[PDB]
């Protein structure tokens, strides 16, 4: 009982830490209060603590949406209507959208009568009152407390929903056309005939385009209900005006919509007019625009009518992409590179080879290299179909050129997609062409550069397998350990320490240890510790007899060089290792 | 015409104000009760209306103070390190959200966001203590009742909502609420930014007129602003006498304008000044839409939406001074941000002036007048008389000659009560009230 | 015993300051007086063994230090020689402090920082570091902590006797390495002395002796640098604290050598970075590089944001 | 006519020239 009148003492406070780790448990104080306390005296001192943060009222603004039992049940919950009311008046958004959440919730648990007694007029009164605040906040209510009510209480509400969508400030107008869609979704397909389609026209040419370019989301919510033979009477007018906005934040707005559209109307309706306003996105004034557009080209051309796909799309299509890929901007290039790839599988091989690999150069000979980047990760597509000998005919140039410039970004950018080519290509050509570019990495200059190729080499080597390994890999590293650098000589302990736990434990113990305890009598020290490190951490795949007949008189030795780090760690190799 | 008459003065009353006491910005609210007054130091006042008590009609309330605050603090900005300021450069007031009064706020380099709220309740009451502070035994609890609120007198706040700090490399200098209550502007000596008032974390260049050799510097911003109807109009000035007006439909980064208003400067003119007296200063809009005033040092000039090449109208502020010109750039008056302020119904326009004279000419009678703020010859429900200038030795106990005035009392700021003509011209240190003499 | 649960420690607040995380006062006590009682014991003048990878200014720039130990090999791997100057305008100075302290305390072989010009406790206090312990911490404590520890730094270094690793510049009144040793670091740098020209002073291209802007310290020439480095024997010298565009310059003739470690300085002149590797041949390199991509930082950004679509 | 012998403005927005550093 103590704690209770802690944490009492604790609302009202001065440190908003304690007040926020006091009001987290408000379940407690309830259970502890119980039922008939809380509603008869808690809640009203809840309901005008309006003096504080932004994180305490998010915080309560959940705690009563979840207070629907500890005040009784479904007999008592329009008691909790007083606090979140006067939460959802507050300015901040991530408040008010965590009472209207929370408002949504509880509105189930009313009756039907409770419903229409109390919930409805709140609904009123939050819809109708001064502060555009409490309108924002009602415009989002009416979807789940309509399909419960009388027919006379319905029409109200649809009178109610008219007058907000007509406001006069803009935030009550926009925040109304935001949940056009969810409330038309529950309206009867007589009603929405009638009355949706004038507020939804009303607002898609209002006089901003803030509110604009949110009836392009109305009108793909919208077209999912009619029947097809109306989606060319009630909805295609305003979408045929929409894709030709003068603000281009609806034309944008259009194009990242621009599948669910398709979806929606149909390919029938896709087919007939879309097609064109797609091109007239594409060639657009902006960058932005065409940049949404030609990242939405493979899923467009993807569900086209699957009759006269290929037809429309070579004869339509294609010249625009053209236009595309010799753009001057970058963003547009970098998203186009990356999608175009879909195409192939679905034009066949003959125009593949006709048309697109000469684009495919084109990119692959572009100067920003995030084109080649894309273009070179999303091979696959192309690969499956035609075959990866006539693009890798071509291919050396650019991966060759992009693994040696300047900024080491890029270099650790293709060595990270090095695994995923040699895995799609093949192996043969691998070790013909590439397979000096691991080794020039594995000396690379910088740190990062040596430790991306590090991991390579085990991503490879589990791709490939151990056979390969021992063929063309360790070896030649072994040899390089004998570099005047200490720094090379620590890396080849690494790709040692990455490498022996795939690598097989015999062609370990009769490879790699000899070199090991090679290494384990270098001059500088940080050699030496990073030995006792290698060995720590190579020992178990290793037998005991190994170790009692080689490895541990080592240890004894490093245990007593003239620095104390390689001290230190042999002693924790010896502990860890039970070879003390 | 119209007859104005000192009814009210406020701040100091003598004439030795230090230096965080000089008025540096006047700004009415929406719809008239509150006014702001940031003078220098960051002490942002606001002044309440009387509202009015049906018992006395005709007698407009007087103000009174509602509330006072700090806004911006003294700092040092160690990477260039030498003195970012304390000053108050553009208060604007955000519309009616709920029971509070939200309103921004400028120091040189970062803009703040206050609000203005009240309370008049508090809890009465403890479980482990009692109100003196003495705690009980934490044993001796056996009952637990909760605090409940109880009436108090009635009191207000002003806590600091959200800063959009560190974007602005130069100085900023203007401020603009959108159209539609979700973004705004402001506009430093060479960029413009465009932020979201609830995000105080990034920002959108969108013009950007920097050349790449900071040696050829020809053009700076010196004041942005918005349309009060339309949301894709910002027009922001220029410094040699231009004043583009992009257009954010076309295209986003609006470094591309869509017209610009230029004067075809005239050789009867330009000896060796005009390039530093054709600078505007501050381009406002008008409440209905179409014209944009743009005071500059010499001449208020009335725009209009739809003549590039010239102006509507044209008036003189105080055109007796293109000889004094050169005596005046001696003591760097010759540089000096006026502005000025439209009518509640475009009808009428004002501009402070030198030696305490703020002039208002006249949009339909051509008619133009010449107050003077000045405590001592008058009285609340007096009657200002026109004052009258002279430029020669014709001085007839009138006039004032014009080597006479004091290049040293600037009426810079002044404003318009958005409906009614209570106009609040901010002296050097003083925020008179003229109000009209209703009848 | 206490050596154990001390080193696990260290390497949690090691592991927690990786991603800036800052810590309570007794850890920062408790690692001060570590500090202390083993910077006691090296002198002046220390002769760190190759191989080594010299750096240079800092300046509390925390993501440039990250940076760099992700170019030049993570320690303790690779052994590193600081030339001070963790202060002065980082976003991050006391957690690149602490991060470089604790380094020292469990490294002290590996690593070796030298001492700053700009680690005085009237120049933090001018300079912004005051101001971050009392917006970081609550009080001052620290701050004193931490100039009291300046205290113990050495004030060079060497590397088999023929590399001369210094802060900044030469003395007139100091001519070889034994004046060095008699001279005393348990004090404060005064804006007048060998040791404040030690930390103060600048080669200049010009000939002659100047004064330096900075109100302290005065500008060898080429003349005396030159007699210096052929009176001691040595080969090169190797010095900090002065901002370059290309990151490294070489001066005199090749004598001395400015190197810069923090790249894109006060977030505006925009310049390189370099780090001197030394190999067991002596073979000095340098390795550009440039400042890593960051996040969090109010972006100025021509691209449309998300909240204007 | 005037005296002032000159013919640049740069003396008001002094500190948008270079006022680079240090």
């Amino acid at each position: 009982l103590y704690p209770i009148a802690v944490l009492i003492d604790e609302l009202r406070n001065e440190d908003v830490q304690l007040r926020l780790n006091s009001i987290k448990k408000l379940s407690t104080i309830a259970l502890a209060l119980g039922v008939e306390r809380t509603r008869s005296e808690l809640l009203p001192f809840l309901t005008d603590t309006i003096y504080d943060e932004d994180e305490v009222l998010l915080a309560l603004a959940e705690q009563l949406g979840t207070f629907t039992t500890l005040v009784g049940g479904p007999e008592y919950v329009h008691c909790l209507l007083p606090p979140l009311e006067s939460l959802a008046t507050v300015e901040e958004t991530v408040v008010r959208d965590k009472a209207v959440e929370s408002l949504r919730a509880i509105s189930h648990e009313h009756s039907p009568s409770d419903l229409e007694a109390h919930f409805v007029p709140l609904v009123k009164r939050l819809a109708g009152g001064d502060w555009f605040t409490s309108r924002t906040s009602a415009c989002g209510l009416f979807s789940v407390c309509y399909p419960r009510v009388s027919s006379a209480v319905k029409a109200e509400l649809r009178q109610y929903f008219r007058n907000l969508c007509s406001d006069d400030t803009p935030m009550v107008r926009r925040a109304a056309a935001s949940k056009l869609g969810e409330f038309a979704k529950v309206l009867e397909l007589d009603n929405v005939k009638s009355e949706i389609i004038p507020m939804f026209s009303n607002l898609a040419s209002d006089e901003q385009d803030s509110v604009r370019l949110l009836a392009v989301e109305a009108c793909v919510n919208i077209a999912q209900l009619l029947p097809q033979e109306d989606l060319e009477a009630l909805v295609m007018p305003t979408l045929r005006q929409a894709a030709e906005d003068k603000s281009w934040r609806v034309r944008y707005m259009v194009a990242d919509k621009f599948t669910e559209l398709q979806k929606a109307v149909g390919p029938e309706i896709t087919k007939t007019d879309l097609v064109p306003a797609f091109q007239n996105l594409m060639k657009d004034c902006e960058a932005e625009v065409r940049a949404a557009a030609s990242h939405k080209v493979k899923e467009f051309c993807e569900n086209l009518s699957a009759d006269c796909r290929e037809n429309v799309i070579m004869s339509q299509i294609l010249p625009c992409i053209k236009e595309l890929v010799s753009d001057a901007n970058q963003h547009v290039k970098s998203a186009l590179a990356s999608v175009i790839m879909g195409l192939s599988p679905i034009l066949g091989k003959d125009n593949t080879i006709e048309h697109l690999l000469p684009l495919f150069l084109a990119q692959l000979k572009d100067e920003c290299p995030e084109v080649r980047l894309n273009i070179i990760s999303n091979l696959d597509c192309v690969n499956e179909v035609i075959g990866i000998r006539q693009l890798s005919q071509s291919l050396l140039p650019a991966i060759v050129e992009l693994a040696e410039d300047a900024k080491w970004r890029v270099r650790l950018a293709i060595i990270e997609y090095m695994p995923l080519l040699a895995g799609q290509l093949g192996v043969e050509f691998f070790d013909e062409k590439l397979n000096s570019l691991c080794m020039a990495w594995l000396v690379d200059h910088v740190y990062a550069i040596r430790e991306a190729a590090t991991s390579n080499l085990k991503k490879l080597v589990e791709k490939f397998g151990k056979e390969w390994a021992h063929a063309t890999i360790i070896p030649k590293v072994l040899a390089m350990s004998g570099d005047p650098n200490y720094l090379h000589r620590m890396t080849t302990l690494f790709c040692i320490n990455v490498l022996s736990e795939v690598c097989g434990q015999d062609i370990t113990t009769k490879h790699m240890l000899p070199t090991v305890l090679r290494m384990a009598g270098d001059p500088v020290a940080n050699v030496r510790f990073n030995v006792a490190k290698s060995l720590q951490k190579i020992g178990p795949i290793l037998d005991n007899s190994t170790l009692q007949s080689e490895v541990k008189p080592i240890l004894e030795k490093l245990t007593q060089d003239q620095d104390v780090d390689v001290k230190y760690f042999a002693q924790e190799a010896l502990t860890v290792l039970s070879l003390a | 015409d119209i007859q104005w008459c000192f009814s009210q003065v406020k701040g100091a009353v003598d004439d030795d104000v230090a230096e965080a006491d000089i008025i540096s910005t006047v700004e009415f609210n929406h719809s008239g009760e509150l006014l702001a007054t940031g003078d220098k130091g960051g002490r942002v006042v606001i002044f309440q209306q009387e509202q009015e008590n049906k018992i006395q009609s005709h007698s407009r309330g007087e103000y009174n103070v509602y509330s006072t605050f700090q806004s911006h603090e003294p700092e040092f900005d160690y990477l260039k390190s030498l003195e970012i300021e304390e000053k108050i450069n553009k208060i604007r007031w955000l519309p009616q959200k709920n029971a509070a009064q939200f309103l921004l706020s400028t120091n040189d380099k970062t803009i703040k966001l206050w609000k203005i709220s009240e309370r008049d309740k508090r809890p009465e009451g403890y479980n482990l203590k009692e109100e003196d502070g003495r705690y009980r035994d934490p044993t001796t609890v056996t009952t637990l009742r909760v605090p409940v609120f109880r009436p108090m007198d009635l009191m207000v706040e002003a806590s600091p909502r959200r800063i959009f700090a560190n974007a602005h490399t130069y100085h900023i200098n203007s401020i603009s609420i959108n159209s539609d209550y979700e973004t705004y502007l402001s506009a430093d000596d060479l960029r413009i930014n465009l932020w979201h008032l609830e995000i105080t974390d990034r920002s959108f260049n969108i013009v950007d007129i920097k050349p790449a050799n900071m040696e050829e510097l020809t053009e700076v911003i010196t004041a942005a602003e918005f349309h009060p109807n339309s949301c894709n109009t910002f027009v922001y000035s220029s410094s040699k006498g231009t004043i583009r007006l992009c257009d954010m439909r076309a295209s986003a980064l609006c470094d591309r304008h869509s017209k610009l208003f230029e004067e075809p400067e005239d050789p009867s003119n330009r000896s060796f000044f005009s390039e530093i007296i054709s600078s505007i200063s501050d381009v406002k809009f008008s409440h209905s839409g179409r014209y944009m005033m743009t005071r500059d040092y010499l001449s208020v000039k009335i725009w209009d939406l739809n003549m590039e090449n010239r102006p509507v109208e044209t008036y003189q502020v105080h055109e007796y001074l293109r000889s004094k010109l050169c005596s005046l750039y001696e003591n760097d008056c010759i540089f000096d941000k006026f502005e000025c302020c439209w009518n509640g119904s475009d009808s009428v326009v004002m501009t402070g002036s030198y030696n305490n004279f703020f002039r208002m000419f006249d949009r339909n009678t051509k008619r133009d007048i010449t107050l003077e703020a000045s405590r001592e010859n008058n009285k609340p429900r007096t009657v200002l008389k026109p004052r009258k200038v002279c430029a020669s030795g014709k001085r007839k106990k009138d006039e004032i000659s014009v080597d006479s005035l004091d290049f040293n009392k600037k009426i810079l700021h002044t404003a318009w009560h958005p409906k009614e003509n209570i106009i609040a011209v901010a002296t050097t240190n003083n925020l008179y009230i003229f109000q009209d003499k209703v009848n | 015993m206490d050596e154990k649960v001390f080193t696990k420690e260290l390497d949690q607040w090691i592991e927690q300051l990786n991603e800036c995380k800052q810590l309570s006062e007794s850890q920062v006590k408790s690692l001060c007086e570590k500090a202390k009682e083993i910077l006691t014991k090296e002198s002046n003048v220390q002769e760190v063994r190759c191989p080594v990878t010299v750096c240079g200014d800092v300046h509390g720039q925390f993501h440039d230090l990250m940076e760099l130990f992700r170019i030049g090999g993570k320690s303790p791997d690779t052994n590193y020689l600081f030339m001070g100057d963790y202060v002065d305008r980082g976003y991050y100075s006391v957690e690149t402090v602490t991060l470089l302290v604790a380094l020292k305390v469990r490294y002290r072989e590996r690593i070796t920082i030298l001492r700053g010009n700009h680690e005085s406790r009237q120049i933090t206090q001018v300079y912004g570091f005051y101001d971050e312990c009392l917006r970081k911490y609550g009080n001052a404590n620290v701050w004193k902590y931490f100039t009291d520890l300046f205290d113990y730094l050495p004030l060079t270094a060497l590397v088999d006797g023929q590399i001369f690793c210094l802060h900044g510049g030469l003395s007139p009144s100091i001519d070889t390495l034994d004046h060095i040793r008699a001279l005393d670091r348990l004090q404060e740098v005064p804006h007048e002395g060998p040791m404040c020209d030690l930390l103060w002073s600048d080669p200049d291209d010009r000939g002659g002796w100047g004064i330096s802007p900075r109100g302290a310290g005065y500008t060898f020439g080429q003349d005396i640098s030159e007699t210096f480095n052929h009176a001691n024997g040595l080969t090169l010298v190797s010095r900090a604290h002065q901002l370059v565009m290309e990151g490294y310059n070489w001066c005199h003739d090749r004598n001395v050598v400015t190197i810069f470690s923090a790249p894109n300085y006060c977030y505006r002149c925009g310049n390189q970075a370099a780090i001197m590797e030394l190999d067991d041949t002596l073979k000095y390199s340098f390795l550009q590089f440039d400042p890593a991509p960051r996040r969090g930082e109010p972006h100025v950004t021509r691209r449309t944001p998300d909240y204007f679509l | 006519n005037d005296y002032t012998s000159q013919m640049y403005s740069a003396k008001p927005y002094a500190h948008i020239l270079s006022v680079p550093v240090s």
